[PDB]
C-alpha cells in the first residue's frame, strides 16, 4: 500500500518565507506563520483565505494551536511570545522573559500551560492564563531548535543545535532522560509519537530517528531526503497508511513507510526548501509551506 | 526575517 496524495490548493499570499504550518486539531482550519511577521488562517478544506493575524514586530518562526481550537500561540525573534484568540484575531497576551529569538512553542493537551524554546538555550513553561513564566529551565547549551508535550502533558521533549534531546518532567521540572548519541550532530526537531512511547528526532546529517526514549534505543532511520542546514519539522501521519512525513532541501516533501523505512511518495511541486510540514488530523490531507523563493502553502490529498 | 527560516547555528 501507498498514498497517492496529489495537490488540491496552492496558497499565496505572505511575503516572505513561510515558517510554520498546523491544522487545527478540529480540523477546521490551517495556519501559517511567516517571517513576514503575520500569521495568515485558511480553510483546510477549501483553501479559503480567512484572515491575517498580525502584531509580532519581528518574523515568526512557530505557531501552535490549543487542544480546543480557540487559541494560537505564537514564537517570534523580537524575544516574545503572543496568545491569540482566533476568532478576533486579537492578542490576548505577550509572553516576556527569552533573551534572544523564540524558536519553538506548543501548548500542553489540558491547554493551560505553553512550552517554549529559543536562541538564549533555555526551555520556558508559561502559565495561559496569567501569561507569567512558571519555570525557565537551562536545557540546552546551544539554541533550542524543539519542544513538544506528550499525550498527557505530564513530559516534555526539547532538542538543541547541542546535539541533546531532553524528557523533561513538567511538574517538577528534572529532566528525566537525555538522548546522546556519538558524532553528535544538531539536532533540529523532535516530537513525541501519538502513543508517547516514542520519540521522532531529526538531525542536520539528512536523517530521521525514531528512538524508545525510555530503553535508549533507535528503532528505526528514514533518510533519501537532505536536511543539512534548516529545522524541518516531521510528522506522524495516522488517519490513514502509518507514514513520517517531512519537508527536504531539495524542495519535495518525502513520505515514508513508518514500518518498514521504505520512500513511498514524494511531492514535487515547491521550487523553494520546504520548512514545514503538516498532517490533517481527521483526512488524509498534508499541508506543506516553503522559505523565500517559493513562500506558498501547498495543500495535498490521498486515498490512503 | 525569523530564525526558522534561517541556517540554524548559533
Amino acid at each position: 500500500v501507498k498514498p497517492n496524495y496529489a495537490l488540491k490548493f496552492t496558497l499565496a499570499g505572505h511575503t516572505k518565507a513561510v515558517s510554520s504550518v498546523k491544522f487545527s486539531p478540529n480540523g477546521e482550519w490551517l495556519a501559517s506563520s511567516s517571517a513576514d511577521k503575520l500569521i495568515k488562517i485558511w480553510g483546510a478544506y477549501d483553501g479559503k483565505f480567512e484572515k491575517t493575524i498580525s502584531g509580532h514586530k519581528l518574523g515568526i518562526s512557530d505557531v501552535a494551536w490549543s487542544s480546543d481550537s480557540n487559541l494560537l500561540v505564537s514564537a517570534s525573534d523580537d524575544k516574545t511570545l503572543k496568545i491569540w484568540d482566533v476568532s478576533s484575531g486579537k492578542c490576548l497576551k505577550t509572553l516576556k522573559g527569552h533573551s534572544n529569538y523564540v524558536f519553538c512553542c506548543n501548548f500542553n493537551p489540558q491547554s493551560n500551560l505553553i512550552v517554549s524554546g529559543s536562541f538564549d538555550e533555555s526551555v520556558r513553561i508559561w502559565d495561559v492564563k496569567t501569561g507569567k513564566c512558571l519555570k525557565t529551565l537551562p536545557a540546552h547549551s546551544d539554541p533550542v531548535s524543539a519542544v513538544h508535550f506528550n499525550r498527557d502533558g505530564s513530559l516534555i521533549v526539547s532538542s538543541s543545535y547541542d546535539g541533546l534531546c531532553r524528557i523533561w518532567d513538567t511538574a517538577s521540572g528534572q529532566c528525566l532522560k537525555t538522548l546522546i548519541d556519538d558524532d553528535n550532530p544538531p539536532v533540529s526537531f523532535v516530537k513525541f509519537s501519538p502513543n508517547g512511547k516514542y520519540i521522532l528526532a531529526a538531525t542536520l546529517d539528512n536523517t530521521l530517528k525514531l528512538w524508545d526514549y525510555s530503553k535508549g534505543k533507535c528503532l528505526k532511520t528514514y533518510t533519501g531526503h537532505k536536511n543539512e542546514k534548516y529545522c524541518i519539522f516531521a510528522n506522524f501521519s495516522v488517519t490513514g497508511g502509518k507514514w513520517i512525513v517531512s519537508g527536504s532541501e531539495d524542495n519535495l516533501v518525502y513520505i515514508w513507510n513508518l514500518q518498514t523505512k521504505e520512500i513511498v511518495q514524494k511531492l514535487q511541486g515547491h521550487t523553494d526548501v520546504v520548512i514545514s510540514t503538516a498532517c490533517h488530523p481527521t483526512e488524509n490531507i498534508i499541508a506543506s509551506a516553503a522559505l523565500e523563493n517559493d513562500k506558498t502553502i501547498k495543500l495535498w490529498k490521498s486515498d490512503c | 526575517g525569523a530564525a526558522k527560516c534561517r541556517v540554524f547555528s548559533p
